[PDB]
């Protein structure tokens, strides 16, 4: 009996990747960019293996507090593809193409399940190159490898109450299809964006 | 012997080679499929007493060497898996030991700084980089948990020559091979080198081979 | 209709749940499973793998000095060499490796590993060592005459430069200690005029295919980032 | 009656949702599929055209 | 999808209830059912003990 | 017709095992270690029995007073193993390993099934020895037994209004084994941790 | 008589022995299985008019005679069933009533005080223990109900033995010896001594023995 020990089974827990405040009255919202790369408690069991492949299950839990209103949000995923909104009354939040989710606060928490985004077979987790023929290009940064941005706004009018809403986004990755493991980091993380190390 | 194309390896006890992951290199179901079959022997490196360790990003360590060299700089995708032999000559009178690891997608870390490593760091062509902190792989994982990896050791005691047999490691199918490196030939001094009044050199040859080329 | 109602425990989000979720973008046909080489099924696959220890434990010891243990003519004779604490959850020479880092995300782990020392010396250079293990709750061996007496092994360094050293059920699940493996030098260190004195020995723990973990927890390795 | 319990993910809008929804003129009977010249039923039927 | 409808007694804790609850800590497997001596299956077998 | 005094029909009463009220502005939040010791209903029925195997059914029951906000909660249950919060805003609250669960107030009350977590075959409830070697450690409690801790927190951030929280959680162990019936005690207990009497 | 592997009793009406829990001692599905099984006999006990009872807690009560004495203090798990002979020799002419009960997990309990009960007051050792308030069991239990647990009756008038037959009670698989004690061996004399021109000594001898002894 080592079924615990299982890839799927060793991956899939639903830990917080992403924590913003947003305050109403990055302008008002939040635009947060879908990468394992945030939390060093869930980015160092993903930088076990290199090549990974997993439909996310993002869980998006959002309180509210006043500086209690019923407020109603848009959840859209825009994938790597389509821009981005950049305010919060563009015209972007009302595009079709993109799977938005509305939900409210009232309700139990959005759950949307983005599949597997790239085109490659796998995510990789770790890439030895650069990204663009120009020498500067950002090195360890595949293009393939991105999953998209989850723009999540606030779909009500301005009210007369000026409040802080909290967003904590979950993702749980399934079906996982995980391939040739690697040594456990021991030193600390710097960025984000790469893995150089302190000493 | 070990005869691929037109040249060739005259050794003598050829070691138990690793085929990398349980694979062996085939094609996908235009290809050249006999001039790229060969041989390409890298420098001897000075290796002493206090030798950190050597890395070869490939296939950047061959974008310059016959057949291979101008195969990449006409074409746009390669698809070829690699046979890398290191064979570290060295009398019976000689101690040390080596880690010949072969590293798929061996993202570097620069040491005390947030910054990106540059083209100057990554890509050095035929003639190889020396580590700055073996211990850690300058990427901050550990050397102790380095044998995950393809790996033989050269223990020179038991044997001098670490043969392996490197496959396709990649999530696509066909991959732009000037701007990316697979696989990280590393060449690690874990015991070092040790003897009294020659505590000179014991070169080690570096053999690398691609096999099952394609390109488009 | 269909006459429901709600049971306690409605509209909680569980983070361990599993629940067929609603797709974002349905009829997106996924790049499809191209054959990559090496995959990984079970996390055991990883800890079966050997790994180096840090075997010299010792205070001014950094980085590529504590995988090694320098042995030569100035060794005591016979004294001792080192003691391998087995302690995966604990700090030891067993901290970091792939049964170290692993078995830090599990909390009730078991199983059998099993040792592989090896010596990095030059060919011509002879030598006995008694490689003892200790049960758990046995005395560490501090002189070779209590030593011999536990579940040993006399390894010599001519043909046999590895030894396969098995440890038995341990079941460790507070400093909590389960067992040694202390290594004593049975004889003096022969090495010709020509070779040097100092020889180098490198062990490698790796568990077994019995090796069971559970109870996932999440490991006390990282703990506290620009961009 | 059916024990049942809210999952996560309920009583939310998904616009690219698949789910039989409630007619609002049941029995009102539509024009019939009378043939019509020129159907598409995939989109590279456009593209394939010169 | 499948039309549903409240019934009186909804979305009360009943502390006597026997359901099927969500487990917290899904695929642990458990430490097996190892024979002890001496089960007890029914309260009377306490009772009828002098 | 004897089926009610079956021993799984004579414990599985889901009482009161703990109710603690935490104030708003052991620091604005409470930590409840799961064990039978509390009440002593409860605990003289489980003080029948020598070992005891049960998969608990926690129940938490949350309701609020001002001195009325919709208020968001986390239940996050720490097996024996990993560390517990101290505060109410640390790193271990957004911990994936956990098996936490989220609810409101608003909602019909928080449920999940905490499994048989022993490394043995069977609660020690009755335990004669020592736990470690040292000749201080603690009489008759069995390391093995311990099931772990029951943190809550509110999920909010501070809002103007300070209020009191009251938790009540509730046990039903369910599939119930158990072995050894013992004598049903007498004389009153005096503390939770071992089994002294007055006189 | 009852041989167990060197030494024995030769008793004479061997009473109906208790097979406790209705199991019996078989070893798991090292060993040494023939030197640890034998009767240690403890010290006769002074029961007279005015005793209140003496606890025996195994294996705490053999931790220093013998193998079993030596093979826990060298090991780190046994896992023992036990069987326990009681005898207590009288002539017809006294009178009193014992009641033999093997408690498994009898964790105590200090009289006034909510202080835990310190090492020096569990484990005894051979000597074993003498009950504080024999009513309750020193645990808060009551001592008319205590027949629920293994018991065998020693009433004078009938029989003087009583041979209990006890069975690895245990969670656990293999149990660390000297610190954890199963069962606590129990001899309340519920019903006194009396004789008036002898009220002096009526002598208890108990005699462990160990059954399917395994170690590791």
């Amino acid at each position: 009996g080592v079924s615990e020990t299982l890839v799927e089974n060793f991956l899939s827990r639903a830990a917080l990747v992403s924590k913003r405040s947003f305050e109403y009255k990055d302008k008002n919202f939040f635009k947060w960019t879908i990468n394992t790369r945030s939390f060093v408690q869930l980015r160092r069991k993903l930088e076990l293996f290199t090549y990974l492949r997993f439909d996310a299950e993002i869980t998006i839990l959002t309180t509210v507090a006043v500086n209690l209103p019923d407020l109603t949000l848009q959840a859209m995923f825009v994938p790597t593809g389509a821009l981005t909104p950049e305010k919060q009354d563009s015209f972007h939040w009302q595009s079709g193409s993109n799977a938005s989710v509305f939900f409210k606060i009232s309700d139990p928490p959005a759950r949307i399940t983005i599949p597997f985004m790239c085109i490659n077979s796998a995510y990789s987790v770790f890439y030895d190159g650069f990204a663009g023929f120009e020498k500067n290009g950002l090195y360890g940064i595949n293009p393939a490898d991105t999953i998209g941005n989850l723009c999540v706004r606030i779909v009500n009018e301005h009210q007369p109450v000026g409040f802080t809403v909290t967003v904590r986004v979950y993702m749980k990755p399934k079906h996982i299809k995980a391939w040739a493991p690697r040594p456990p980091r021991t030193l600390p993380y710097m960025s984000i964006a790469n893995a150089n190390y302190k000493g | 012997q070990l005869k691929l194309g037109n040249s060739a390896i005259v050794t003598q006890e050829a070691a138990n080679y690793c085929c990398a992951y349980g694979e062996w290199p085939n094609y996908l179901p235009t290809q050249p499929e006999t001039a790229t079959d060969r041989f390409y022997t890298l420098k001897s490196v000075k290796w002493e007493t206090g030798s950190t360790g050597w890395w070869w990003k490939l296939p950047d360590a061959l974008n310059n060497i016959g057949m291979f060299g101008q195969n990449v700089q006409h074409h746009y995708l390669y698809r070829s898996g690699f046979l890398i032999h290191v064979q570290c000559n060295a009398t019976k009178f000689h101690q040390g030991a080596l880690l010949v690891v072969a590293i798929p997608e061996h993202q570097r870390g620069a040491h005390n700084t947030n910054t990106s490593p540059g083209f100057d760091d990554i890509m050095k062509g035929e003639e190889g980089g020396t580590f700055n902190h073996p211990y850690v792989l300058d990427d901050g994982t550990s050397l102790a948990c380095a044998t995950i990896f393809p790996h033989q050791w050269i223990n020179l005691r038991t044997n001098n020559s670490a043969t392996i047999v490197l496959p396709w490691m990649n999530a696509a199918p066909m991959d732009f091979p000037l701007r990316h490196n697979q696989w990280t030939l590393a060449i690690i001094p874990v015991v070092p080198l040790g003897t009294r009044t020659t505590s000179s050199m014991v070169p080690i040859t570096v053999s690398i081979a691609p096999m099952c080329c394609e390109f488009n | 209709g269909v006459p429901t109602y709600l049971l306690p425990g409605s509209g909680q989000f569980l983070t361990t749940d599993d629940h067929s979720s609603a797709p974002a973008l349905p009829c997106f046909n996924p790049t499809p499973e191209m054959h990559i080489p090496g995959q990984v099924r079970n996390m055991l696959e990883v800890v079966q793998v050997e790994s180096m220890m840090e075997i010299n434990n010792t205070e001014s010891a950094v980085g590529m000095e504590r995988l090694k243990v320098d042995i030569s003519a100035l060794t005591d004779v016979d004294q001792l060499l080192f003691n391998i604490p087995l302690d995966i959850q604990l700090d030891g020479p067993l901290r970091n490796t792939l049964v170290g880092n692993i078995s830090r995300y599990y909390t009730h782990w078991s199983g059998s590993l099993e040792m592989t020392f090896m010596f990095c010396g030059s060919f011509m250079a002879a030598g006995k060592l008694i490689l003892c293990y200790t049960p758990p709750g046995g005395s560490c061996p501090t002189t070779r005459e209590t030593a011999m007496l536990g579940t040993h092994i006399v390894w010599d360094f001519g043909l046999q430069s590895s030894v396969t050293l098995i440890i038995p059920w341990i079941s460790g699940s507070t400093n909590a200690n389960v067992g040694y493996v202390t290594c004593f030098m049975q004889t003096n260190l022969i090495v010709p005029s020509e070779s040097s004195d100092t020889c180098s020995l490198i062990g490698f723990i790796a568990a077994k295919d019995d090796f069971s973990l559970r109870l996932m927890r999440d490991s006390p390795d990282i703990g506290q980032l620009h961009a």
